[PDB]
């Protein structure tokens, strides 16, 4: 089992989309102020998964990526892969060269 | 800042830590058992005591935690099953002293001695030894000395180990707030909190009595027909008034019946339904015969099994290379690792064994979506029967015929009907009242109804009156009878025995009801319908997150625990034994006695 693989579990509050946290304060789950130790509500909410090679579905490791697509007043900067035909030397045809 | 949040986070952050520490001591027994060397011995020891020290820990720290402002039900079974103290609520003395006793009978019970007289040698264990004895024996006398050998050198010796193992029992179940130890037994069977389906302690013991007061006449009659055919077999040897010996039920314990299927057969003259031989003649190993339950399984309409099931199972016997065990053991895991270790040959009873495997292994993937406090059936008899209904239904002649281990010439007479019949009736039937009386006997002792001084003597009138095998010799009070078998010694139960029988009758009844299959139950095919397999499926993924009873409910359509699938199952040989005793008598008496 491999145990380096932490993760986030417990939130005082909802997060905003494409929001990343740094601070990983301790969670707290009572009315007590927690001085930065457990306690009976003071937990730790980072925790880290098990991936074993003898896991079934569910239980294995799959990367995910995630693409955003944004567009706002500013020139485009990645594009489609633009198709190029081949040319004929002399002949009555249409052609598009660049735009 | 309420309750349920932080036991919500308690449970969040207990599973997985649960479940890793499940995983790796599963992992440190397989690699145990496949591999038996010094080391492996120590690192399971090392993670036993690991994740029973963490469980201690874990239980420690949520006992603080209440349990009546939780309006969760399923939050609220896996803090009960939690929080269970154990056999911390006594004091350090009385709990090693109890380790004590526990530890030195099963050093002594799991070895066992012959030591026969006037021969210095041959004083073997007890595999073999009075289990060889008593396996092909035909004679009497050597049977009655192996008994009496049995009962009275290992039944004086344990006499005050039993009763300090009782005392501290109920000190025990009095000290968690339990008026006894078989309160604390039933209790697993209640369910609370559902309006509508909840089930009290006290209609089971009326159920289980009910169910017994129905069965007695089948038991009656298969007496009356062992008696019949032991007279018929064994002339001047049984009264036709008095009860039947104790050493002539071809078993220790009388659990099983089966070494007097040979001899009391009716129509022993015709052939059996074994298909080894057809099997061991061909081209055939456990891989067919494991891809044949899975090709079975994916009909009736369970999951298929993952890639590590068919990867590291050793399905094989390595031989004198390395030392591996072959018992049959449902390896689970929890966390999609599954695998069987059994070294499966080419017989039936090997076949019936790894379907029932195979069925614990789909029970094991159907509950594995829970938690690890719920990774379990809804009480101790489902687990057992999900996969004894697939196996009695795998060894019906049509689908082996299907498949191809039946020849399509073979004729279907009544006669092996009649004897597949008798035989699971000896082999079912013959322990049910026994493990009834057992139960009822311990329940009795643990609450304080029986005199100190009458215990033995109070076994012996119920296993006179209720059941009827009598004693060829009488014994004194010094001589600890009902420590004589190994559920009583390591703390085991019994009547999960009888709930599994009835609650694996049930499922097949239930099965051949929905499969709208005409006929008898022994020939009654579950396979070739989904709709079956996915009602089974719905109620497998259950576990304990919801009570029993709606999970029958759900599947069959009784309330409470029903009996009458048995009943419609041995119909055929109730009347069949009817028949055969019309001119013999039926019961016995407890006037006779054959001292
Ligand atoms: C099992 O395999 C069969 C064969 O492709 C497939 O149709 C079925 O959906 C599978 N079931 C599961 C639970 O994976």
């Amino acid at each position: 089992g491999n145990y380096n693989y932490l993760y986030r579990l417990f939130r005082k509050s909802n997060l905003k989309p494409f929001e990343r946290d740094i601070s990983t304060e301790i969670y707290q789950a009572g009315s007590t102020p927690c001085n930065g130790v457990e306690g009976f509500n003071c937990y730790f909410p980072l925790q880290s998964y098990g991936f074993q090679p003898t896991n079934g579905v569910g239980y294995q490791p799959y990367r995910v990526v995630v693409l955003s697509f944004e567009l706002l007043h500013a020139p485009a900067t990645v594009c489609g892969p633009k198709k190029s035909t081949n040319l004929v030397k002399n002949k009555c045809v249409n052609f598009n060269f660049n735009g | 800042s309420t309750i349920e949040e932080q036991a919500k986070t308690f449970l969040d952050k207990f599973n997985h830590e649960a479940e890793d520490l499940f995983y790796q001591s599963s992992l440190a027994s397989w690699n145990y058992n496949t591999n038996i060397t010094e080391e492996n011995v120590q690192n399971m020891n090392n993670a036993g005591d690991k994740w029973s020290a963490f469980l201690k820990e874990q239980s420690t720290l949520a006992q603080m935690y209440p349990l009546q402002e939780i309006q969760n039900l399923t939050v609220k079974l896996q803090l009960q099953a939690l929080q269970q103290n154990g056999s911390s609520v006594l004091s350090e003395d009385k709990s090693k002293r109890l380790n004590t006793i526990l530890n030195t009978m099963s050093t002594i019970y799991s070895t066992g001695k012959v030591c026969n007289p006037d021969n210095p040698q041959e004083c073997l264990l007890l595999e073999p030894g009075l289990n060889e004895i008593m396996a092909n024996s035909l004679d009497y006398n050597e049977r009655l000395w192996a008994w009496e050998s049995w009962r009275s050198e290992v039944g004086k010796q344990l006499r005050p180990l039993y009763e300090e193992y009782v005392v501290l029992k109920n000190e025990m179940a009095r000290a968690n707030h339990y008026e006894d130890y078989g309160d604390y037994w039933r209790g697993d069977y209640e369910v609370n909190g559902v309006d509508g389906y909840d089930y009290s302690r006290g209609q089971l013991i009326e159920d289980v009595e009910h169910t017994f007061e129905e069965i007695k006449p089948l038991y009656e009659h298969l007496h009356a027909y062992v008696r019949a055919k032991l007279m018929n077999a064994y002339p001047s040897y049984i009264s036709p008034i008095g009860c039947l010996p104790a050493h002539l039920l071809g078993d220790m314990w009388g659990r099983f019946w089966t070494n007097l299927y040979s001899l009391t057969v009716p129509f022993g003259q015709k052939p059996n339904i074994d298909v080894t031989d057809a099997m061991v003649d061909q081209a055939w190993d456990a891989q067919r015969i494991f891809k044949e339950a899975e090709k079975f399984f994916v009909s009736v309409g369970l999951p298929n099994m993952t890639q590590g099931f068919w990867e590291n199972s050793m399905l094989t016997d390595p031989g004198n290379v390395q030392k591996a065990v072959c018992h049959p053991t449902a390896w689970d895991l929890g966390k999609g690792d599954f695998r069987i270790l059994m070294c499966t040959k080419v017989t039936m009873d090997d076949f019936l064994t790894a379907h029932h495997e195979m069925g614990h292994i789909q029970y094991d993937m159907a509950y594995a979506a829970q938690p690890f406090l719920l990774r379990n059936g809804a009480n101790e008899g489902f687990h057992e029967a999900v996969g004894e209904i697939m196996s009695l239904s795998a060894a019906t002649p049509k689908h082996l015929k299907s498949i191809g281990l039946l020849s399509p010439d073979f004729q279907e007479d009544n006669e092996t009907e009649i004897n597949f019949l008798l035989k699971q009736a000896l082999t079912i039937v013959g322990t049910l009242p026994f493990t009834y009386m057992l139960e009822k006997w311990r329940w009795m002792v643990f609450k304080g109804e029986i005199p100190k001084d009458q215990w033995m003597k109070k076994w012996w009138e119920m296993k006179r009156e209720i059941v009827g095998v009598v004693e060829p010799v009488p014994h004194d009070e010094t001589y600890c009878d009902p420590a004589s078998l190994f559920h009583v010694s390591n703390d085991y139960s019994f009547i999960r025995y009888y709930t599994r029988t009835l609650y694996q009758f049930q499922f097949q009844e239930a099965l051949c009801q929905a499969a709208k299959h005409e006929g008898p139950l022994h020939k009654c095919d579950i396979s070739n319908s989904t709709e079956a397999g996915q009602k089974l499926f719905n109620m497998l993924r259950l576990g304990k997150s919801e009570p029993w009873t709606l999970a029958l409910e759900n599947v069959v359509g009784a309330k409470n625990m029903n009996v009458r699938p048995l009943l419609n199952y041995f119909e055929p040989l109730f009347t069949w034994l009817k028949d055969q005793n019309k001119n013999s008598f039926v019961g016995w008496s407890t006037d006779w006695s054959p001292y």
